[PDB]
């Protein structure tokens, strides 16, 4: 018959800090057994403030990102402002749920400063149910992220431990392992990993290759 | 005024709509329509109007209509309106007894087609139903009635009403010779003989001039039937009799 | 001209189309109605006593519901079809907010019927006045009065109708908390506002009573010419 | 012309105005409101000083030599920056009417140092069932024919008929009409044969002209009518001719500041920007 | 005199062979306030004169933003105004949907231009009151395009429409060879002498009536009110 | 809702047959004859459809029937269901407020 | 998931997890199940997270517009009502929805259970979620109307904990809420590893 | 009382309360060749003239009487393009009927059905009625039928009748002639002798058309059985 | 040279000469056929006032109103036809919590105004089968709230245009009013200033003795939300000034 979804692979990752918001992913895609490209990032910004990524069935991850770019755009053209970045996840959670008969195969993650400067993370299903986190992984290897995560930057089941706060150095060393963990043990991640740093300057685009399959 | 009276929706100074005026003046041109209400049942006698030798009668009502078993109405004004008016209120009716099972009672079926006129007369570009239509019929909430319709779409319960021509001087002597609870149905049809017979100038009804329907209750059932040629002629031979003997006796 | 067309504005600002289905209201007969203390009355003066007429088919009080009422001024037609669908309404606000409609609700609904219907050239308004009253969700006795334009006022006590201006001089210098006060009192204010508007009275008397968590009832011509006789009495009294 | 739907009979209007007669042609309560708004729209000449009416005529109770006419928001807002300034006027009667189209007034001015000469600020309509019952109110049944009367109004250039196109025309732009007593140099280029005045300014030169009264009437043709500079600036060649020469005195600069207040405080269209 | 009868109707033809209500719907727009739109060889730049409906009200808007790299200056009915602007907001929205690039200027007028034809030649309909200086940028260069309320368009190096518009033009036209190759500061000084050249003698720019929306090569369009326009007018040459 | 999906593969095509075939009579005029015989078959239809009756009151609609070319051609529309006979009536002004849009 | 609302004497008691599981992996551990409709009216979440969310939203502003109309706050059985039909005309869909409608109005306290299988149902105890039955079973035996808000929020606490212990799907923190002709409240949202510690 | 706006259109009213656009349309039928129409006992027999411009005319190509079905014929005077469109609608009715009830249609019953539809054109603003009247024949149980539907839509069942012009003489000479008990092959007689009447010139087989309908059902008569009717007759 | 009766008043989706649309002008008119309405803008708040005609005593001054809450940091007061106003005022409010529900925000007074707006000008050109507005709406209004940008005011006219005001007056006497203001408005007011100053401008511009009764008056403010004046906060202010 005709299946019109198809698991594209892909791993994406979010951090919230105090002035920072991490949003990190890998650049395989993979379709079935092969690999489509060894260059296609996870993670699109959106405005200054925001940048958000998808996972799953590149087609909707395309479209999504194409009709959320628009409402962007027509978002400024009437209220005369940039929107916000929880005004942002309100918007793509209606937009998700508008297609609920027919679901967009996407795992979203908007990741981003708030009007105060915090990081704000909020996590998406293909529904479109969604909360504002402090960090959270997505796509294929987030039950293999998450637990590193909750351990680190949660502090969870650490006795007798210091809640120190989450610096910018740690967080970019943290993504980076554990996206290593990610290829190690994920046929889906590997390649590279696109970090995007989301601070009041702007956004930051760094590049650090994973191994190939 | 040759104003407001062109849309059939335009409201004139004083609020008045001159189309449906124009309707009820179309209506009064329409031959004499009467009907009276009374214990033993409700009649409806309507005049033929068209008395031409060579027309031909081949329905056994002429300007009567059976809406359903328990209905009866009769007409007043332009033919074909009333033609569809009436099919309308046979297919109210039937769409009731469909969903109900059980007779619509009258006051429904003259609401629903009073409704339907008031639409016409309400929405531009639609002429208004030229059309009144006197209505009997029985049911269990009221047992008998009689309503009269209107091309405005207003109705009306009425024990002794006449619509048409010379309508004013009908009502008027059914005024003076009604009495309300006392009126059985041979006092009625008496009593219609008359007012026909004055209110038409032209001659002495022959029974073809006239056309008289009846509304009982039998053995449970509702029964209309129109009275035969001869019953007519024998009512007019009475009210005859009766009018010499009354002018014997002034002297 | 400007005063053919419903939709065309007058140069002054009129839209003289609702201003002519004012002037039909206003032909119609005269309809009273005040508002008491856990008693609400209606009152409409019968043009004429019409022999060979059946008084039932004929009435100007009708019930949109068991808890509110409503009485019209104008043409007879427009009149039914906007009771029918406020009646509509009212049990399709008992379906869907499953709450006994309010008198503001229904007031509301009728009088964005009558504007939708002023919208278009195509359609005309309804030339109807209602005093639409009735007691809400908590008993708070309420009246109301709608026009064809689409607008709706509360008041205490109103007149529309032939007549209605000297009514509600009427109603204005008679109205007193006592009055509202007893139900036999606002009964008695409506009798001679209505003696008032008609000089004949008695069967010319329609006059409908609802009271708290009660129907509408409408009194018999006896009810009505016992009043009218106690009225005669207090005015002879003095 | 209703349209309103399909088969609606449509008739077309009449220039000459004949379907409104043909129409019209009582019931006592329609004579009753006739007589009401005929009552209502009729002229009330009147003076908001000592609120004494004015049942006597302007010129019958004061004689004048001189009576300068301003019919238009423009025309008034010229006068008020020019003249007024350059001497004293005084309130003297005002005229109070109410029409079905519409600080809409009708104020008289007079001079205090030579009450003969006299004004007239019209910055309100008047009806075309009106002009004459002003003009008996003002200058009553019998006129002196000894009176300069200088019309100033204002009209659109699409009013204005001619070959080139009213978008090539120079939108500032005037044009005078004089009666047959007037034999004063016009200073403006004669209206064009087929050009027509149909408003109060029409009113007045037919009636000096009628009854041989020296008048001129001055229409500055413009694109734009609410309180627009260009258009006084247009004007003011009338007063640098005669007649209104020494009514304003030599103080342009009083007068164009003026002029510039006049124009600040004005009301733009908020259905075009 | 003659033509009452064709007057009323967009649909009637006169004998003269001419529909009036497309010149009176270009007689509405003339009645509007004045807009410069002059483009020089890498930048498009519209200057507007806003208007105060009062003292204590603000000066209306007539920049208004359509895409990344298009602009329009208002001129006429506001109304059929904003329709226009949401049409041309949602086009480039396809465009950059669908095909993932900026929709060219050109086509995008000429869309306009079927639009606004359409109401004129049906009945029930009237033409768009609103005239249109369009300033883009795209690979052929700055485009400045008058669009009437006649659906025909225009293409310009330079154009001023609205009231007392024609003094803009005729200062336009004096100076287009030092439009083509100038500074973009340049460019903008001579829209504003040219808004400045309708405005009266005595009148004179401030800072509260200007609006300036310029687009260029590595600029996108930007629209500059009062403190933001105040730069551009300190150095301007006096009348 | 679920009434949208059909209950029959032959309900879609049948409910729609006039539709349809009207489409169906345009695409081929469109490709043989061009644009100019279909907008005016549109616009014929829609002058014959804009006068008729109100709809509480079943139409004729002979004019139509003509210029679609049904004015001697009975199908088993015309037949098993009869129009006048609806058997269910709504009220007039609901009716008529629902086909000009309000509703 | 599990949800408990029971209507005491001073008013409406509202608690619920906080675990969102995607499968057998726990998606999150800190989901507000509580959805809070207005200042006066809230609901829970039990079933489809993205259902509950979006068709209490509606409902929220549904009642915003209702209160700017009337000008009065809607009641809680109005507001019940209107959820059950927007869910009842999309029957069948496959909506997953679960929750219970808390509130006061000039009836008093309210509690309506309503699903997107259509039923509508008012009750002083109710609960609904995969350990529901285990919270049942706590309430029942724990619950009396003339309760004290103390021993009600402890009533609370206590069969929220049970039932994040029987169930796997249930855990996190019990957010508790209480309901009051004023307002609702937020009481406390203690951790389930907290109420371990502290009951055992 | 020049009522010319009243008359324009045809949904306003006169203040009389006349529609003068149907009484324009009944004149437009009046203008028509005559129509004769006899139910004699035996039968009924529809008469009436094609009056032929020019020689240069098929007789084969049209026909003012026509068949509705294997029992129903009508003709008309007026307008003929509204005839022939109503013929159709006729034909359709009546198929439509006998599939339904698989019974042949009553006369009477597509007569309703005919004049429905010359209401409902009647009725709407923005066309115009049917400038046509038809006199519509049949044979149901046993019993001749003869009916005539006005524009209007009012229909009247008739014993003999005339319309187009000269139509009042028409029913007058009907009226001297007719008999109660009168057979067919001689009410064909007496309306070829009304069509003299209201004939300018002689009539020949081509000049008139004649049709009858009874016990085996309607049939348009040849020109052959005119021409010897007309020899018998004359 | 002969006149002729050339009109051009009755469509409207005609142009005049001068390309005027006259219908829109005669639901101008109708504006100044209301009631006076005062908002005032200013840095602490915006203060909208509008007086209530009541015909006669027995008419519930509270059901005369005015002075409407469109969401709880907007508000709104209309002038000329009520009915209209209602309609608008339900649009308005829809818009709000659609917003709301959409992007979890605050919709700005702007939007709202630019929404009304827009469904302000579909007079023969929605282009829409259900029946539209065929006549242009014969209301005036100010909507006046607080957002981020601080305390707004802004005026819809029946064209469609909406601009934003520091202070507006509409209504029969608009002119009077807004002369008024323009002589006692200053940028740096207070609000209690600004509500003493549209209290006595009223009370010149309407023939009825000012009193609590006859009067509607509502503040927003940046934090508090929108709160009508009650009848002894009203009859405090009457004292005052």
């Amino acid at each position: 018959r005709f299946s019109p979804y198809v698991f594209n692979g892909g791993t994406i990752l979010a951090i919230a800090g105090e002035d920072f918001a991490i949003v990190a992913s890998d650049t395989r895609l993979s379709e079935g057994f092969s690999i489509h490209t060894r260059d296609s990032p996870k993670c699109y910004k959106l405005t200054d403030k925001t940048v958000i990524g998808c996972s799953g069935f590149h087609g909707d991850c395309l479209t999504l990102t194409k009709i959320i770019e628009a409402r962007l755009k027509m978002y400024k053209h009437s209220n005369n402002k940039a929107m916000t970045t929880g005004a942002i996840a309100a918007m793509l959670s209606t937009i998700l749920y508008s297609r609920r008969f027919f679901p967009y195969y996407v795992y979203n993650i908007i990741g981003g400063l708030d009007e105060e400067g915090k990081g704000a993370v909020y996590s998406f299903d293909p529904v479109g149910s969604y909360q504002r986190d402090s960090f959270k992984a997505g796509g294929s290897a987030s039950a293999m992220l998450q637990p590193l995560l909750d351990n680190q930057v949660g502090f969870k089941n650490m006795q007798n431990v210091e809640h120190v706060p989450l610096s910018l150095d740690r967080a970019m060393r943290l993504v980076k392992d554990v996206f290593i963990s990610a290829a190690e043990r994920d046929v889906y991640t590997g390649d590279a990993l696109r970090i995007c740093i989301v601070t009041k300057e702007g956004i930051r685009e760094e590049t650090v290759s994973l191994r190939k399959d | 005024s040759r104003r407001y009276d062109s849309r059939t929706t335009i409201f004139s100074p004083e609020g008045r709509l001159y189309q449906v005026e124009y309707a009820m003046e179309a209506i009064g041109h329409a031959g004499t329509c009467l009907g009276i209400l009374a214990n033993d049942g409700v009649l409806l006698a309507a005049e033929r109007r068209n008395i031409h030798k060579l027309l031909d009668e081949v329905f056994f009502s002429e300007k009567i209509y059976k809406l359903n078993e328990d209905m009866a109405c009769s007409v007043a004004g332009i033919t074909s309106d009333a033609n569809v008016l009436t099919n309308e209120l046979r297919l109210i009716a039937q769409r009731y007894l469909l969903q109900y099972q059980e007779p619509i009672p009258c006051e429904q079926l003259v609401t629903a087609l009073c409704d339907i006129k008031q639409a016409y007369t309400q929405f531009g570009g639609k002429r208004p139903f030229g059309v009144s239509l006197l209505y009997i019929g029985w049911d269990k909430h009221y047992g008998f009635q009689l309503y009269q319709s209107d091309p405005s779409g207003n109705y009306g319960g009425w024990k002794a009403t006449c619509i048409g021509n010379n309508s004013a001087a009908a009502v008027s002597m059914l005024k003076q010779d009604y009495k309300e609870g006392e009126m059985t149905l041979k006092s009625a049809l008496a009593l219609a003989i008359k007012v026909l017979n004055k209110t038409m100038d032209v001659s002495k009804l022959s029974a073809e001039k006239v056309e008289i329907a009846t509304l009982t209750r039998e053995n449970g059932k509702t029964v209309i039937r129109v009275l035969k040629q001869k019953e007519v002629e024998q009512l007019i031979k009475k009210h005859e009799e009766e009018e010499a003997k009354a002018e014997r006796e002034k002297k | 001209s400007y005063d053919r067309a419903i939709t065309v504005f007058s140069p002054d600002g009129h839209l003289f189309q609702v201003e002519y289905a004012q002037e039909a209201v206003k032909k119609g007969s005269t309809a009273v109605g005040v508002r008491g203390r856990d008693i609400v009355v209606l009152g409409v003066e019968k043009k004429s006593v019409a022999k060979l007429q059946d008084e039932r088919t004929v009435r100007k009080i009708c019930a949109l519901d068991d808890n509110v009422c409503m009485a019209f001024a104008g043409l007879t037609a427009d009149a039914r079809i906007v009771i029918n669908r406020a009646r509509v309404e009212c049990q399709s606000h008992r379906l869907t907010v499953e709450d006994p409609v309010t008198v503001e609700y229904i007031t509301r609904y009728i009088a964005s019927l009558k504007q939708r219907y002023t919208q278009s050239n195509g359609r005309r308004p309804f030339g109807i006045s209602a005093l639409i009253v009735g007691f809400d969700f908590d008993g708070t006795p309420r009246l109301y009065q709608t026009d064809p334009s689409g607008t709706y006022h509360a008041w205490k006590a109103n007149a529309i109708g032939r007549g209605a201006k000297s009514v509600r001089e009427f109603l204005e210098k008679n109205y007193t908390d006592e009055a509202i006060e007893t139900d036999d009192l606002t009964i008695k204010l409506v009798i001679k506002a209505l003696l008032e508007v008609v000089q004949s009275g008695g069967k010319n008397i329609e006059l409908a009573v609802m009271r708290r968590d009660q129907s509408l009832k409408i009194l018999n011509p006896e009810e009505i010419e016992k009043y009218v006789a106690e009225i005669e009495k207090e005015k002879e009294e003095n | 012309m209703a349209a309103t739907f399909f088969g609606e009979v449509v008739k077309a209007p009449c220039r000459a105005g004949t379907e409104d007669e043909e129409e019209e042609e009582e019931t006592p309560e329609d004579r009753e409101v006739r007589l009401q708004l005929a009552r209502k729209r009729e002229v009330r000449l009147l003076r908001r000083q000592t609120k004494t009416s004015l049942e006597v005529s302007l010129l019958e109770k004061y004689p004048c030599s001189k009576f300068i006419i301003a019919i238009g928001n423009n025309a008034v807002a010229f006068l008020s920056s020019f003249v007024m300034n350059s001497g004293v006027w005084e309130e003297v009667g005002c005229a109070k009417l109410w029409n079905e189209w519409c600080e809409a007034f009708c104020v008289f001015y007079h001079l205090k140092s030579n009450p003969s000469v006299f004004l007239c600020q019209c910055s309100c309509y008047v009806a075309e069932d009106q002009q004459y019952q002003w003009l008996e109110k003002v200058f009553g049944s019998c006129p002196r024919k000894n009176m300069q009367i200088t019309i100033l109004t204002c009209r659109h250039v699409t009013d204005y008929k001619t070959s080139e196109s009213t978008g090539s025309l120079p939108s500032p732009f005037l044009r005078a009409l004089k009666t047959q007593n007037f034999k004063d140099s016009a200073c403006c280029p004669l209206l064009e044969q087929p050009n027509i005045v149909h408003d109060l300014p029409a009113a007045v030169l037919s009636y000096c002209q009628v009854w041989k009264i020296p008048a001129i009437l001055y229409l500055c043709y413009t694109d734009v009518m609410k309180l627009d500079l260009i258009t006084v600036e247009a004007f003011k060649p009338i007063l640098s001719t005669r007649s209104l020469k020494g009514l304003v005195k030599n103080i342009p600069q009083s007068t164009e500041i003026l002029k510039k207040l006049m124009t600040t405080n004005e009301i733009q269209s908020n259905i075009y920007t | 005199m003659f033509r009452n009868q064709y007057d009323n109707d967009v649909t009637v033809w006169s004998p003269q062979g001419r529909i009036h209500q497309i010149e009176y719907a270009m007689e509405a727009v003339k009645q509007g306030s004045a807009t410069v739109g002059l483009k020089s060889k890498t930048h498009a730049v519209l200057v507007a004169l806003k208007r105060a409906q009062s003292e204590l009200a603000a000066h209306q808007k007539k920049i208004l933003h359509v895409d990344n790299h298009i602009g329009i200056s208002i001129a006429g009915l506001t109304a059929d105004a904003r329709l226009l602007c949401n049409f041309m907001r949602q086009e480039c929205l396809d465009s950059r949907f669908v095909f993932d690039r900026p929709l060219p200027v050109s086509r995008l007028v000429s869309l306009i231009g079927s639009k606004t034809q359409i109401p004129t030649q049906r009945y029930g309909r009237r033409p768009y009151g609103v005239g249109l200086l369009i300033a883009g940028y795209d690979d052929m260069g700055p485009h400045i395009f008058q669009t009437c309320p006649s659906a025909n368009y225009f293409d310009c190096r330079a154009m001023s429409i609205g009231a007392r518009s024609q003094s803009a033009r005729t200062y336009l036209e004096r100076h287009m060879s030092e439009f083509m190759e100038c500074n973009l500061n340049e460019l903008v000084k001579h829209g504003l002498r040219a808004l400045r050249e309708t405005l009266p003698a005595e009148q004179d720019l401030t800072t509260k009536n200007v609006s300036i929306g310029i687009v260029g090569k590595d600029l996108e369009f930007t629209i500059y009110d009062d403190d933001d326009v105040s730069p551009f007018l300190e150095g301007l040459e006096e009348r | 809702k679920n009434e949208l999906l059909p209950s029959h593969p032959l309900e879609l095509s049948e409910k729609n047959f006039q539709l349809n075939q009207d489409k169906m009579n345009f695409s081929t005029l469109r490709n043989i004859q061009g644009l100019f015989a279909p907008l005016k078959l549109q616009m014929e239809f829609k002058a014959v459809q804009q006068v008729q009756r109100l709809p509480f009151l079943s139409s004729s609609n002979l004019s139509l029937d003509v210029l679609r070319g049904n004015d001697e051609t009975i199908g088993f529309e015309d037949i098993l269901n009869d129009p006048s006979q609806s058997e269910v009536m709504g009220e007039p002004h609901l009716m008529v407020e629902y086909k000009l849009g309000l509703l | 998931t599990t949800t408990l609302a029971f209507k005491f004497r001073h008013g409406v008691i509202v608690a619920a997890d906080s675990r969102a599981t995607a499968g057998a992996y726990i998606a999150s551990q800190t989901v507000k199940k509580v959805i809070e409709i207005n200042p006066y009216l809230l609901g829970t979440m039990a079933g489809g997270a993205a259902d509950c969310s979006f068709w209490e939203r509606l409902l929220a502003r549904q009642c915003r517009i209702y209160e700017l109309r009337n000008k009065e706050r809607i009641s809680v059985a109005a507001a019940s009502k209107l959820l059950a039909n927007m869910v009842y005309q999309y029957k069948g869909m496959g909506l997953s929805m679960g929750t219970m409608i808390c509130g006061w109005d000039k009836r008093g306290p309210g509690l309506y259970y309503v699903d997107s299988e259509g039923n509508r149902i008012s009750g002083a105890t109710f609960s609904v979620g995969s350990g529901s039955v285990y919270a049942y079973g706590v309430m029942d035996r724990g619950y009396s109307y003339d309760l004290e808000v103390e021993q009600a929020y402890d009533l609370a606490r206590r069969a929220i904990y049970q039932a994040t212990y029987r169930d796997a799907y249930s855990g996190g923190a019990v957010n508790l809420y209480h309901v009051r002709e004023d307002g609702w409240i937020r009481v406390s949202s203690d951790n389930v590893a907290d109420l371990h510690e502290k009951y055992s | 009382m020049a009522e010319r706006g009243y008359s324009f259109s045809l949904t306003t009213f006169s203040p009389s309360g006349k529609l003068v656009q149907i009484e324009y349309a009944l004149a437009a039928v009046a203008g028509g060749a005559p129509s004769v129409g006899i139910k004699a006992a035996n039968g009924v027999v529809l008469a009436t003239e094609k009056k032929q411009k020019s020689i240069l005319y098929d007789e084969r190509s049209v026909h003012k009487v026509e068949p509705i079905t294997k029992h129903i014929g009508l003709v008309y005077s007026g307008m003929g393009p509204d005839y022939r469109v109503l013929v159709h609608r006729a034909r359709k009715l009546a198929q439509q009927y006998y599939l339904v009830y698989q019974e042949p249609i009553p006369t009477a019953q597509l007569v309703q059905r005919v004049a429905s539809v010359m209401q409902e054109y009647t009725q709407s603003g923005g066309v115009r009625p049917f400038g046509v009247s038809l006199l519509i024949c049949g044979w149901n149980e046993g019993r001749p039928y003869l009916f005539q539907s006005d524009p209007s839509g009012a229909y009247f069942a008739w014993k003999a009748t005339a319309m187009g012009k000269n139509y009042v003489n028409g029913k007058t000479f009907l009226e001297k002639r007719y008999n109660e008990d009168l057979e067919l092959e001689d009410a064909i007689h007496t309306a070829i002798l009304t069509l003299k009447e209201s004939f300018e010139g002689q009539m020949t087989e081509d000049n008139i058309e004649v049709g009858i309908c009874n016990e085996a059902g309607f049939r348009r008569l040849t020109p052959t059985e005119v021409k010897d009717y007309l020899a018998a007759i004359a | 040279m002969f006149l002729t009766r050339s009109e051009y008043d009755r469509g409207v989706n005609t142009f005049s000469p001068e390309g005027r649309l006259f219908q829109v002008e005669y639901a101008i008119e109708a504006i100044k056929l209301g009631s006076t309405a005062i908002g005032i803008q200013t840095s602490e708040g915006v203060c909208l006032a509008v007086e209530k005609r009541i015909t006669s005593p027995l008419m519930e001054p509270s059901s005369i109103e005015k002075i409407v809450e469109i969401d709880a940091h907007i508000g709104c007061a209309m002038s000329g036809l009520i009915a209209d106003a209602k309609t608008l005022i339900d649009k308005a409010r829809v818009e709000t919590q659609n917003h709301w529900f959409t992007y979890n925000e605050t919709m700005t007074v702007e939007s709202v105004t630019q929404a009304v707006s827009n469904l302000a000008l579909q007079f023969g050109e929605e282009d829409a089968d259900p029946g539209a507005m065929s006549r242009p709406f014969g209301v005036a209004l100010l909507f006046g709230g607080v957002d981020e940008k601080g305390p707004q005011l802004f005026h819809m006219d029946p064209s469609g245009t909406f601009v934003q005001c520091d202070a507006r007056a509409i209504g029969s006497a608009s002119e009077g009013a807004q002369s008024s203001l323009q002589e006692v408005y200053h940028k740096s007011m207070t609000l209690k200033e600004a509500i003493k100053s549209s209290l006595i401008i009223l009370k010149q511009v309407m023939e009825e003795k000012l009193n609590a009764t006859n009067i509607e008056l509502a503040t927003v403010q940046p934090g508090q939300n929108f709160h009508m004046f009650t009848k002894e906060e009203l009859e405090e202010v009457i004292k005052d000034i």
